[PDB]
DNA sequence: TAGGGTTAGGGTTAG
């Protein structure tokens, strides 16, 4: 916007050029030798001018500045402010450095599948701005780019961050269903989604862990006993967790999947009465691990389930990309394996796995 | 032209190749064999080592070793070898607690469920996995995975039906794989086609040449004097674009030149690799690899911890070091030179590095 | 020692030479074929020792061996063409026929004579072969291939290795004489010396120098299991490192001259209140690591500077080589290439049945095992270290089950107790080895057998043998 | 200083 002050008073030469030195005039100790300085009144005003008149700067009145995608997801990039404007997904706060880690999606028109960001406000800012709440649409400027130990990309909060809200939260929220795509699109790296679902066939079933760790201090417990009792936990509290890595395909690539929770036994295609005497079972000796490949009633009766054709079913899987939009490695070059199929072991050029990470899996 | 098939080194880049390809069995019939490897087939050059199929049983033979099955998908008739798993060594049940006793039970009952999925007779529903082979002039499939589809509204099939056609217009009538894209190897001779794609090749091309001799310091007029990289640079890209003179075509052509080099250098200590020092010389650059004695110092800087006290945790932050440096040794250094100094300390195993940019002494 | 200039030697025809002695040899065709590499000690008059140094060899040729046919007989239809069979014949049809197919550009051909007294039948007792020698480059051919005038051919998959060994008659560790060497601009080996030679003719055999002394560490480490994923993680490791030891008489006594320790915490307990102050008042050289990646990178550092030749321990292959390695692996210890001499980027893939990638592992080394050893040199009841050293030594040892390992963070003293147990266990296990004479025993296996001596820790005889047939 | 720990695993025969 083009902005007039309006000082009032008598028309004394200089005034609107420099502070004097002999007056009043203080500056902020990060502008203690600036060449321009112009201290406002408390009697001044300021006031806004019409469009027609000043048209022609007013035309430069086009989207605000924005970096380059590639500018904000490299870390080679020296430069620490970067802009953007982004719609806000989730809000959540976290305590022992008080933050208010925010989820953006951002928007932009160069590609059409913008990746997600992580926007954290600290302590010296924290009666945060009005508005900023999931479902709207905020505009940023100027926010300080770091780049973390596992080489993501986030953004602080820094005392030159400037942020404005453009539209309300909807009063409903639209409900959108994930796009449907071939597990071969991913390894073609042109603009592809990193959030769909697909028809894929499991194949193997390559580990399995089931626990009961401890409430407070996420130790293995025997019995509802935590190990550390006594020294870490002031109570007997025991929570049930489960990990699991499939591998399916689905007639055009194959990748590897982990599943997480009651997914486990989603995946497993087992009712919830089952599910819950199975992890009874498990209470007692505390732990159950397999590793059926890579570097007992209950033994015998899982190896039994994991390779009959109960579970080597076709499914339908919502599935999530497990490398964050955000990280920024690429560093793989192609291996070389031994296919042996006819008795005549060969040599080939083959492409590292895709990992994916499970959402929801429904049978068909 | 015989249409020669794709080498047996860049089989695995293809997608398909470790994927179960959905076919008709009429095009499993039809596919050519390959003659680099028996076994694996071809269609529309995508190497196809495994199948998919799924039809109605209309014969069934039994020998003592293996069964046999003949799978109808309405467009051609297959056989399908299933091998006979051996029950060796049978699980003894024995009579353990209650909760042991339940899951035996349920053991039990799983193994009937199994042996009645497996069961199959003439006029069902087969699906079947498994990889291509030839016996006696007959092609066939040795099923991996197998068992029988309970479909009593034929939906199942009339799904598949509808769906075959639409992946294989959308994957299997599609030329090739990407393997090294087209001609990225090289840029098709040093003519090249992007300008700034000539800079960056006569820049490494520059760093190699530098690397090589050992060289300690060196000019931009000292690199014009080889002759290599001038003829690498030397294009119809940089001439026809360098037209901006006609008394002084010579000379625009050099300065031409010297632009180009210019990028190519300040590319170079982007990176890290040379830095400059305010002696003078606007062409003056030192190989950060060589400068031996940046390299003590910061050994030395590291040795004592940045001048950290011992109660505080052994090691620095890369950012610490960086500033520690910058006050003591000189202002004007840079992240990538400092980086490469970094690295190349730690190649002579003169520091260990326990977090990601995060650095102690021994 | 500088790198701008090579140790040469002058010789009887007043020309410098490079002298060493080779231990180990290692060939890589799928990435740099015709290439065999060699290392050993060169004796150095700056300081009158010898420091580790590589050795390149290029331009190894294949061999390739024809039996021409009795009389012609045409492929297509395996019937007589009327037409019988000359030397000049086989030369013209290989040349028409082989190197447009196979795309062999350059090679050379004269007639032989050889003899075949092997199981493969339709070969005569003698005859008269074709010889044809090219470069690695050009594609191998086929080993079944047939043609109108050769119905086999021999030595269609002979590797590098084999064929320079054979064709210098070298038998076993020696001295050899490399005659004009280059320099190399690019490093490639962790050793202090590099040389390249053109041809493998500029080899030869020198017997008349007693072998040098070696290098030799024996280390051992404890490993608890996490109860999570069951995975093995490293706590704690020691090493003892003599710079002088002999090949040709009785063990030096003492047996090591330096040590190290190193001690590591896992990833939930804390150390010992004052354990650093404990360490010092006790003033023992041990050095704490914050994690474990600090104690992969610093035993990798003390490998690389203190240069061993021969690494010796209990149990290294089945357990202990491969836990270090996927330890590494997962925690992204850079430079992993350390463990070996030469240069590499791409680890090879664990968990191998047969262990081949884990034997390559450490290529330019010397892994000697002290469980294959014993069983090889006598009979006990078991071959576990205690009942080695009840055996042997006569001596009691304390055993520390896993279940303690996680307790003995509680105190000082018990962490000091485990360092002391891992220490003895170390000394014991050279000890032992120095014992039974095992690494003069060896070489004189090797000197007599002939074949690479590295293989012949491993137990291989049927190699060996092999090797002397 | 901001993701938990992290890496990589099956790749063959029987008539």
């Amino acid at each position: 916007q083009v902005y007039r002050l309006v000082a009032p008073g008598p028309a004394t030469p200089m005034l609107f050029e420099k502070d004097g030195s002999s007056c009043i005039s203080r500056r902020p100790l990060e502008l203690a030798g600036c060449a321009s300085c112009l201290t406002v009144q408390d009697n001044w005003t300021l006031e806004l001018e019409s469009s027609q008149d000043i048209q022609d700067v007013l035309d430069a009145n086009k989207s605000l500045p924005e970096s380059s995608l590639t500018d904000l997801l490299s870390d080679n990039f020296t430069d620490s402010l970067v802009s953007f404007s982004a719609e806000i997904l989730s809000r959540t706060l976290c305590e022992p450095r008080r933050c208010v880690k925010l989820t953006v999606a951002l928007e932009t028109a160069e590609c059409e599948f913008p990746p997600h960001l992580d926007v954290y406000i600290e302590d010296p800012h924290l009666p945060p701005s009005l508005g900023l709440l999931p479902g709207a649409r905020v505009h940023f400027s100027q926010l300080e780019k770091r780049v973390s130990r596992s080489h993501n990309v986030y953004c602080c909060f820094r005392s030159s961050t400037y942020v404005q809200v453009l539209s309300f939260p909807p009063e409903t929220t639209i409900s959108v269903p994930l796009p449907h795509i071939y597990l071969a699109e991913l390894l073609q790296g042109g603009q592809s989604p990193f959030q769909a679902t697909a028809s894929c066939h499991i194949v193997s079933v390559f580990s399995l862990q089931l626990f009961w760790v401890c409430a407070y201090c996420t130790s293995i417990c025997r019995q509802g006993k935590c190990t550390r009792l006594g020294s870490t936990c002031p109570t007997q509290t025991a929570i049930s967790q489960a990990i699991i890595r499939l591998l399916v395909e689905d007639g055009t690539a194959e990748a590897v999947v982990t599943c997480r929770n009651h997914h486990v036994a989603a995946a497993l295609g087992l009712c919830p009465r089952e599910w819950a005497s199975l992890l009874d079972f498990v209470q007692v000796p505390g732990r159950v691990v397999l590793q059926f490949a890579g570097p007992e009633p209950m033994t015998m009766f899982l190896w039994t389930l994991c390779t009959s054709p109960s579970v080597l079913r076709p499914i339908v899987l919502s599935f999530e990309l497990e490398r964050k939009p955000s990280k920024i490695v690429p560093l793989e070059p192609p291996r070389l394996q031994r296919f042996q199929c006819g008795e005549l072991p060969f040599l080939t050029h083959v492409n590292p796995r895709l990992r994916l990470s499970c959402l929801s899996i429904r049978e068909s | 032209r015989c249409e020669e098939e794709t080498p047996s080194l860049l089989w695995g880049l293809d997608p398909v190749f470790l994927a179960f390809a959905k076919l008709y069995i009429r095009d499993i019939l039809d596919m050519k064999e390959s003659r680099q490897v028996p076994g694996v087939f071809l269609y529309n050059g995508h190497p196809i080592k495994q199948v998919d199929v799924l039809g109605t049983v209309i014969g069934v033979r039994e020998r003592d070793a293996f069964y046999s099955y003949g799978v109808d998908d309405s467009t051609g008739v297959i056989n399908c070898i299933c091998w006979k798993k051996l029950n060796t060594e049978s699980v003894s049940a024995a009579p353990s607690a209650a909760r042991e006793l339940s899951l035996t039970s349920q053991l039990k009952k799983l193994q009937e469920t199994i042996e009645q999925k497996t069961k199959i007779e003439i006029g069902d529903t087969i699906r079947v996995r498994g990889s291509i082979r030839t016996y006696r002039e007959e092609r066939e499939i040795h099923a991996t995975t197998y068992y029988k589809v309970d479909d009593p509204v034929w939906n199942i099939q009339i799904a598949r039906m509808l769906e075959l056609p639409t992946i294989y217009r959308k994957v299997y009538d599609q030329p090739f794989h990407s393997s090294a894209l087209e001609k990225e190897e090289a840029l098709s001779n040093p003519g090249a086609l992007d300008l700034p794609s000539l800079t960056s090749l006569l820049s490494e091309k520059a760093k190699e040449f530098l690397m090589e001799n050992r060289v300690q310091s060196f000019y931009q007029q000292e690199l014009e004097m080889v002759e290599s990289l001038l003829s690498l640079a030397n294009q119809p890209v940089i001439h026809s674009a360098s037209s901006d003179q006609v008394n002084f075509k010579k000379d625009t052509t050099s300065k031409a030149i010297h632009s180009i080099f210019k990028n190519a250098i300040q590319l170079l200590q982007e990176k890290g690799l040379v830095f400059q020092k305010d002696d003078g010389f606007d062409n003056l650059y030192y190989v950060t690899r060589e400068d031996k004695d940046l390299h003590r110092k910061i050994h030395r800087i590291i040795q004592q911890d940045c001048q950290k006290p011992n109660h505080m945790e052994k090691g620095c932050h890369f950012l610490h070091i960086l500033a520690c440096a910058r006050l003591s040794i000189r202002p004007g250094l840079s992240e990538a030179v400092l980086q490469q100094v970094l690295e190349l300390l730690e190649d002579q195993s003169d520091i260990v590095s326990t977090m990601e940019h995060y650095y102690t002494a021994f | 020692v500088d790198s701008s200039h090579l140790p040469l030697v002058k010789g009887a025809d007043e020309e410098q030479v490079f002298h060493f002695y080779w231990l180990d040899a290692y060939e890589d065709q799928y990435n740099q074929p015709g290439v065999v590499f060699l290392f050993g000690k060169v004796w150095i008059e700056s300081a009158e020792t010898h420091v580790s140094c590589c050795v390149m060899v290029k331009n190894i040729e294949r061999t390739l061996y024809f039996l021409p046919r009795e009389m012609k007989i045409d492929l297509n239809t395996g019937k007589e063409t009327g037409t019988p069979i000359s030397m000049k014949d086989v030369y013209e049809e290989f040349d028409e026929k082989i190197a447009t197919k196979y795309k062999i550009m350059k090679f050379k051909s004269k007639p032989v004579e050889k003899n075949y007294a092997f199981e493969i039948p339709d070969v005569p007792e003698k005859s008269e072969y074709l010889e044809v020698k090219y470069s690695a480059e050009m594609p191998q051919l086929p080993q079944d291939l047939k043609g109108e005038t050769f119905s086999h051919v021999f030595g269609t998959n002979t590797s590098s290795l084999e064929l320079f060994l054979m064709n210098r008659k070298i038998k076993g560790p020696c001295w050899l004489e490399v005659k004009s060497p280059q320099l190399l601009n690019q490093p490639v080996s962790w050793c202090k010396v590099e040389a390249m030679a053109l041809k493998p003719d500029l080899v030869n055999v020198i017997k008349d120098v007693s072998p040098p002394p070696l290098v030799v560490m024996a280390f051992s480490m404890k490993t608890m299991q996490n109860a999570k994923n069951h995975q093995n993680e490293i706590i704690a490791m020691a090493a003892l490192v003599h710079h002088s030891f002999a090949l040709d008489k009785a063990a030096p006594k003492p047996p090591f001259q330096s040590h190290f320790c190193v001690v590591s915490k896992p990833k939930d307990c804390i150390f010992p209140y004052a354990f650093k102050e404990v360490i010092e008042k006790k003033n023992v050289k041990v050095e704490v690591a914050a994690t474990e990646r600090t104690l992969l990178g610093f035993f990798l550092a003390k490998v690389h500077k203190i240069d061993p030749d021969i690494i010796v321990g209990h149990n290294i292959y089945g357990f202990e080589l491969e836990v270090l390695l996927q330890r590494i692996n997962v925690c992204k210890a850079p430079h992993w290439s350390k463990i070996g001499r030469l240069k590499r980027s791409n680890m090879p893939k664990l968990g191998g049945r047969s262990g081949f990638g884990e034997r390559n592992a450490t290529c330019g080394r010397m892994i000697c095992d002290v469980e294959i050893s014993a069983k090889e040199l006598i009979r006990c009841k078991s071959y576990h270290l205690s009942e080695l050293v009840q055996q042997i030594l006569k001596t009691e040892r304390v055993v520390i089950p896993m279940e303690n390992i996680q307790n003995m963070y509680s105190e000082s003293s018990q962490l000091l107790y485990l360092l002391e147990h891992t220490w003895k266990d170390a000394k014991f296990i050279l000890q032992i080895m120095c014992e039974l004479n095992v690494l003069p025993l060896a070489l004189q296996i090797t000197n007599i057998a002939g074949n690479i001596m590295s293989r012949t820790l491993m137990g291989g005889r049927s190699e060996r043998n092999e090797f002397l047939l």
